[PDB]
């Protein structure tokens, strides 16, 4: 049994599989965000610099974003923040093992800033509680 | 019907190369695994390698030290294998067998073809 | 019990965004210049199943990116060689009458001029042969003189097409459809992604596509709004139709020094007979190819309509005639013989009288130009016809007996036949999923 | 959100009698700091709104003796010993702990 | 004295816009919150919005789906509000009330003005 | 009560408040270190690249620096390092709730490298004890 | 006793010492990957940008690589993954306190991708188990 | 009156008003332009 839903499904390969089966393929996705231009006049000189800087900047924005939330250093991390149930009145089995991830983000894209608007508040609140216990 | 067409027989020379094709028909080639099998008349079946006609991920047997390069084509529904540059004692018939899905993987070795006689001389 | 949120990193997500791509060339020149990073010969293409994606042909930025990219390469390659400022002197020209065919009487014009030599204080008399489409009576002056003078194509940097691979930067992906029935725009249930596109030849034309990538199974008529006659119709064949083009003249090249370390190459004295350039295409193959085009084309229009074909609707020589750059010498060719037929419901070649214009005006940016020096001996060409760029004529009444004519000529359409499959998308690794999470409080 | 309802929709009173008005909160308004920022404002008929009680235990400037704010948690009340033309109006109970800072539903004091 | 000067009355037309000013005088405008209030004669007071005359942070009521744009000026000590493009049934008087400090926040609704009659017709 | 000492005081807004009240405003500060130039010839071509690279490099130096100290991924983190009391003989109430942070950094700027010179040594030590316990 | 095998042996100074003694000198090595060009036309203009971007890109590749493995934020971290003993049949004392690190990497450079091919799988597997316990 | 060292005469004194003073400037001549070609695709414009 060599065929297991795993990395060898390919970069972006899990985009066609259910959300639950796509969790194990999250490592093949973070690796292809920096490399690919390792090996090396105006044309293609500035373009190479512009592309490289943008790729570095884009990845950093997510790394910084995970840093504020406190989930940095863990590929799959979750905080203690609850969410307004009105966003999606669906069961766990009704989300993970019966629908693809690609259309999922479209429905919830409206509240991406709102849901982000609760993560950092809790993380700072968690730090403050640790400060109280710390003191 | 699920069939894996293979060339009849190829006569090659030492120091040459081969293009071991394996046609896919009567099914969806983008999902099922593809593997090669040796059927030496005087010896048991041996595992050669495996190619996924998908992501293009390739895996090779431990005893082969990556002596072969595996290529597939999703447009013409075909699979190809390099030896590369085998020798006399490896003159036998290779079978291109179809594997199961990456998820279930239970129907492995579901279907076979006829193979091709590789006789380097 | 009440579910909480979880942070997911790297989950597959796509957003329609377009940015600057990168060039890669296979193992001096004008396209690659040995500057683009080589591409490894393992183009790992991966098939994504259980997915559909949207493709917007004629809105892809890849077409725009390539159009501006090669123009920058053209300007870059023309800077480092001799300018032709001192060639605008008065031209006392004369006809050519030594073994001249009646079909080309008066085309070439033997000319003489007092162009200066390398020493600033000395002159010299030099004679050269110019085509009729390069001089104008005032006795004669170059066509481009009253416009900005242009340089001379650096003799060494050939303009022979070279496949170029386009690869997106890290964090971006390129998706290509694979359905054989793909229209101009619409979902494709065979989506796949690859980091680099296949070889794309930037070869140029205006009427007939040359050395293009043929269709998969059947002739495809890729077009946006079709009832609108104002927009071009792009046709891609399925079996190539061989085209032969040749220059029968045995031309010779003369080198004239213009200044310190600056030389100009002229034409003549010609050797041998004087025969018009001609291109050849098989009669049987073309009739079959056109018959297949109308068959598929008849599925989008009335079945009883009498489809007709005709030459272009006139205009400037740049867009009125077929153009190509075989062997480094430009040809402008009259293709009236490839559209003289009518189709009703239910000998081995064609002679195409061609034309040559050494002075070349590139993309309709009028401030630029370049010189095309001659090449010794005859030039032979073997190319493949892969499609046509037709235009719909207006004034049709009741949509009956519709006809099309070749036209367009915009360079963007030529690459659109090669970049229609490929689109650029952005990866959104971040995501949030609702489940029953309880963070381990310290 | 936390709604603010008041039982008296109409309150018939003659000059020289004690007036009673109350308000309710769906959820307790006790803030973490240990205070209730509820405000009792009597909006005059056409004039600018004017607060009468803030921090219901505390009272505003220009103290009227008749007005006596009291109440905590869910129940809020304001007792007036005597009625004057100024007392005739509309009272609003305004919460000051949660979002939004909702006002009261309005209790009307009129003579019939 | 802490006063919030307001325009008397504005008569606008459907499809037009308004510049609802609110002058600040007799205090420091860079600290106190500013909020707007509706005083429909036949209905109770309604919360319209709030603008922080410092960082420029803006908050809007849930029922309004961000129909208004709030702007302030720290040089002239003024506050402005857009509707934007209100309709007939919203023809009433709006009051620009001064809030408390972002730290204490207890003195909210300390002072009011006179309002302005918005009658789109 | 919508007015609480919080993010909406504005980027750099806490610079006028006391040190204690400025702790809750540390999230609005990390967000404005990368963005602002997301949306896009020599003049302004190289300048854009120089500015973008410098901003990316500057943020990296702090992210690296927090990484060596072991505080990476926690916006408010602390170690077990004691400090020489001679630097500031002041009480907690005499530091946090009675003076602004801006003039604070000026006084102790002298020992910024010295105080940094103790953080990394202990973090490497703390790893060493974990290795000893690990083994 | 001021002379202890420590940072003051110099950047890259542990390359001549045994592997065990080089563990304490891993902090002087991470500091010299970004700085050195802090203080500041075609020649030397594009070169400075190319060098700076490459240095930033190279460091990020390792930071991302450690992030996927889950060891980010810890200079010395180890997972629970076992290793095929056939790669090096040597004792701990036979590796750390008797041989330099420079020639070490040469012998096991063959399996650098293979050994990396097990780290990320375990880290994702660790997260999945945490998800199971989490749920 | 924004100025550095003021007792020193060697440095300029910068003055900023508070109410603008309107300034009118005009050229009364009805000039015409003549285009003269100097070279290939290079033109010079003269006066009169
Ligand atoms: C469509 O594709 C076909 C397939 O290649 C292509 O035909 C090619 O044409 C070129 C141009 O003639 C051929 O290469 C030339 O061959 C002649 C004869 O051997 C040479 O003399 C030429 O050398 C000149 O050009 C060199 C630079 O390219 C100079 O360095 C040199 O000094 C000479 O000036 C040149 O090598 C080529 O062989 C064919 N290919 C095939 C397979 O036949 C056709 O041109 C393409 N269509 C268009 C419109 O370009
Ligand atoms: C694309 O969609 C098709 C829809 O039919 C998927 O087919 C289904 O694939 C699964 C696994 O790949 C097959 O096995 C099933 O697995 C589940 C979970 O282990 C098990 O509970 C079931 O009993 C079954 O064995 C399944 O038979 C097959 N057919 C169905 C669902 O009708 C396909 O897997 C999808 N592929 C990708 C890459 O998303
Ligand atoms: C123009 O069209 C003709 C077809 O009319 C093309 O000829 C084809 O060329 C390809 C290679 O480009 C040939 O395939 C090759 O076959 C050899 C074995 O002969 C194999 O070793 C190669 O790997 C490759 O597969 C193909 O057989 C050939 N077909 C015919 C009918 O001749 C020609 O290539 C086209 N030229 C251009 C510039 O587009
Ligand atoms: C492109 O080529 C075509 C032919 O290959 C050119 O059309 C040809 O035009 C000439 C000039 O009018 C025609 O000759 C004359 O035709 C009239 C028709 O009544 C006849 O009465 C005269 O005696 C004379 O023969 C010629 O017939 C015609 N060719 C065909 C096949 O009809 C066309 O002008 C060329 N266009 C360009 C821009 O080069
Ligand atoms: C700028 O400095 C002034 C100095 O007067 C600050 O004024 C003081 O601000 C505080 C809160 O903003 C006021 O409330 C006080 O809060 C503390 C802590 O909750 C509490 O223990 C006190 O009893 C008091 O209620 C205080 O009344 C006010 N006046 C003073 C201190 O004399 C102002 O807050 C500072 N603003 C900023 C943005 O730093
Ligand atoms: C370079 O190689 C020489 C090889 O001789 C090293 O010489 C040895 O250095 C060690 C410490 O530097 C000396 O002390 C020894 O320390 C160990 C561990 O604390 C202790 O168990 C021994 O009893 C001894 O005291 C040792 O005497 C000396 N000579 C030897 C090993 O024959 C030198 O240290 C190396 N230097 C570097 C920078 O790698
Ligand atoms: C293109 O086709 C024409 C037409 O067949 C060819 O013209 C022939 O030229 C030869 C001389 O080389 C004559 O003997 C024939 O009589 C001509 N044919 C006709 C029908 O008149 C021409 O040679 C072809 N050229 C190429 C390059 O294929
Ligand atoms: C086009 O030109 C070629 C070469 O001049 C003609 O000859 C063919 O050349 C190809 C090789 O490129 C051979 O495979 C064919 O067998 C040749 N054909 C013949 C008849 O000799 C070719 O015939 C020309 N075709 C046309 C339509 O003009
Ligand atoms: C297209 O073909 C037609 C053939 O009918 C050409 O029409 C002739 O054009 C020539 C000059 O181009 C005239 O001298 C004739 O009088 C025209 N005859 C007719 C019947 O129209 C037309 O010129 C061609 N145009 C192009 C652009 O190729
Ligand atoms: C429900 O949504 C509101 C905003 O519409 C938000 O303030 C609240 O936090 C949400 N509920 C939860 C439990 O997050
Ligand atoms: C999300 O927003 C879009 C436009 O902003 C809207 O059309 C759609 O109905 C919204 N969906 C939900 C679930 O709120
Ligand atoms: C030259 O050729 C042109 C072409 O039309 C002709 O008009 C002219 O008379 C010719 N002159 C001589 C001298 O042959
Ligand atoms: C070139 O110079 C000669 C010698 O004076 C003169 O006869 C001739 O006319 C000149 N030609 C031109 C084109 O000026
Ligand atoms: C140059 O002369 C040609 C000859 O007719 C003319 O068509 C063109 O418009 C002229 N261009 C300019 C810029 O004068
Ligand atoms: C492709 O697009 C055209 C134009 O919108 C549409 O008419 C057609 O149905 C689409 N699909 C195919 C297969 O042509
Ligand atoms: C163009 O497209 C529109 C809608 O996309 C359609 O109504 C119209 O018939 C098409 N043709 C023309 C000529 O407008
Ligand atoms: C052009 O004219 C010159 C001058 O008479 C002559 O020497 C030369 O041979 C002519 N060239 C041709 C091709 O007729
Ligand atoms: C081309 O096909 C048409 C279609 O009927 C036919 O009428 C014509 O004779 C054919 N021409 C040749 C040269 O085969
Ligand atoms: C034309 O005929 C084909 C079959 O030969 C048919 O499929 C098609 O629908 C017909 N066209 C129209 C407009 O009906
Ligand atoms: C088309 O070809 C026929 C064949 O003889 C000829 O009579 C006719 O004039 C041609 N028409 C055109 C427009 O080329
Ligand atoms: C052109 O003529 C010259 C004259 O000697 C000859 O050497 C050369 O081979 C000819 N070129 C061709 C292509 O016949
Ligand atoms: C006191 O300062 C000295 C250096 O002056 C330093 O070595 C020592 O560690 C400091 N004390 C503490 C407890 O850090
Ligand atoms: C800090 O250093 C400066 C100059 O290095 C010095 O003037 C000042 O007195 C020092 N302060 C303390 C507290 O050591
Ligand atoms: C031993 O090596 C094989 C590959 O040769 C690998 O699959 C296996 O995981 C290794 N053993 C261990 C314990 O890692
Ligand atoms: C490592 O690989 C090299 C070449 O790939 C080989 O020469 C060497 O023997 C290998 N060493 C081991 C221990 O496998
Ligand atoms: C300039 O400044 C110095 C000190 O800043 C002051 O002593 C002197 O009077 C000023 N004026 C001149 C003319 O130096």
């Amino acid at each position: 049994a060599v065929g297991i839903g795993a990395v060898f499904l390919g970069f972006l390969g899990a985009a066609g599989s259910t959300m639950g089966a796509a969790s194990m393929t999250l490592t093949v996705q973070a690796r292809n965000l920096l490399s690919g231009i390792v090996q090396q006049l105006t044309v293609w000189g500035i373009k190479q610099l512009q592309a490289r800087v943008l790729a570095v900047e884009r990845y950093l924005r997510d790394q910084q974003l995970l840093g504020i939330w406190g989930c940095s250093g863990k590929l799959i991390c979750c905080t203690n923040v609850p969410w307004n149930s009105s966003w999606s009145n669906r069961n766990l089995s009704e989300i993970w093992d019966n629908m693809t991830w690609l259309q999922w983000d479209k429905e919830i894209s409206n509240y991406t800033q709102i849901i982000y608007g609760l993560l950092e508040e809790s993380q700072n609140q968690q730090e403050k509680n640790e400060q109280d216990l710390l003191a | 019907q699920v069939q894996l067409q293979q060339p009849g027989a190829e006569f090659v020379k030492p120091g040459a190369s081969v293009r071991m094709s394996c046609k896919a028909s009567g099914y969806t080639f983008t999902s099922y695994w593809i593997a090669w099998v040796k059927q030496r008349p005087g010896q048991g079946l041996e595992w050669i390698g495996d190619i996924y006609p998908g992501s293009g991920y390739t895996n090779y047997n431990g005893k082969f030290k990556n002596r072969a390069t595996l290529t597939v084509d999703t447009s013409s529904n075909t699979a190809y294998m390099q030896l590369s540059s085998l020798t006399s004692e490896d003159s036998a018939v290779y079978y291109c067998t179809r594997g199961g899905t990456t998820f279930v993987a239970e129907p492995w070795l579901a279907y076979w073809g006829q193979g091709t006689l590789v006789a380097v001389s | 019990e009440n579910l909480w949120v979880t942070v997911y990193y790297g989950v597959p997500v796509w957003k329609d965004a377009e940015t600057t791509l990168f060039c890669a060339s296979d193992a001096h020149n004008v396209w690659a210049t040995h500057a683009c990073v080589p591409t490894d010969p393992n183009p790992q293409e991966i098939h994504l199943e259980n997915v559909t994606e949207e493709f917007n042909m004629w809105k892809n930025n890849m077409v725009e990116q390539m159009h501006t990219d090669i123009i920058s390469l053209w300007d870059q390659s023309l800077k480092p060689c001799v300018k032709l400022t001192p060639l605008c002197v008065t031209l006392q020209c004369t006809n050519v009458t030594n073994n001249i065919t009646d079909d080309m009487r008066g085309e070439l014009k033997n000319c003489s001029f007092n162009m200066t030599t390398e020493l600033r204080d000395k002159k010299q008399k030099v004679y050269s042969l110019f085509y009729r489409l390069d001089v104008v009576q005032i006795e004669y002056r170059l066509i481009n003189c009253n416009t900005s003078a242009c340089t001379q194509a650096c003799p060494k940097v050939s303009f022979e097409p070279i496949p170029i691979h386009y690869c997106a930067p890290a964090g971006f992906a390129i998706l290509k459809c694979k359905d054989k029935k793909f229209n101009g725009t619409g979902p494709c249930p065979s989506v796949s992604t690859v980091q680099c596109t296949h070889g794309i030849k930037p070869v140029v034309s205006t009427q007939l596509l040359l050395n293009g990538s043929l269709a998969e199974e059947e002739v495809m008529i890729r077009s946006e709004n079709i009832t609108n006659n104002a927009k071009n119709i792009l046709v891609q064949f399925n079996t190539p139709v061989q085209i032969n083009c040749t220059r029968p003249n045995n031309n010779t090249r003369k080198s004239i020094r213009i200044g310190p370390g600056q030389a100009f190459y002229a034409t003549g004295d010609i050797i041998g007979d004087i025969r018009q350039a001609h291109c050849n295409v098989s009669k049987a193959t073309w009739n079959e190819t056109l018959g297949k085009v109308v068959k598929q084309l008849r599925k989008h229009f009335g079945n009883n309509t009498i489809i007709r074909f005709a030459n272009s609707s006139g205009g400037d020589l740049e867009v009125t005639t077929h153009s190509f750059n075989c062997g480094g010498e430009f040809f402008y060719c009259n293709t009236s013989g490839l559209f003289n037929s009518t189709w009703i419901s239910n000998n081995d070649s064609i002679t195409l009288p061609c034309r040559i214009k050494q002075i070349i005006n590139m993309w309709q940016r009028i401030g630029q130009c370049m010189y095309a020096p001659p090449i010794q001996g005859v030039i032979r060409c073997v190319s493949n016809i892969t499609g046509l760029i037709l235009t719909r004529d207006g004034g049709s009444t009741n949509s009956t007996t519709e006809t099309f004519r070749p036209g367009g000529g915009d360079m963007r359409d030529n690459w659109r036949s090669e970049l229609y499959k490929y689109k650029v998308v952005k990866i959104e690794p971040l995501g949030v999923a609702p489940t029953r999470c309880k963070r381990r409080v310290v | 959100d936390v709604v603010m309802t008041q039982t008296p929709l109409t309150l018939s009173v003659t000059i020289g009698q004690p007036a009673s008005i109350s308000c309710k909160s769906s959820q307790s308004l006790l803030d973490s700091d240990g205070k209730t920022y509820l405000n009792w404002l009597l909006q005059r008929p056409g004039q600018s709104p004017k607060r009468l009680i803030y921090l219901v235990s505390k009272l505003d400037s220009g103290v009227p003796d008749r007005f006596t704010g009291s109440g905590s948690g869910t129940d809020f009340t304001l007792k007036i010993s005597r009625v004057e033309a100024e007392d005739l109006g509309i009272y609003y109970c305004w919460q000051g702990t949660h979002f939004p800072q909702t006002f009261g539903g309005g209790t009307r004091l009129e003579i019939k």
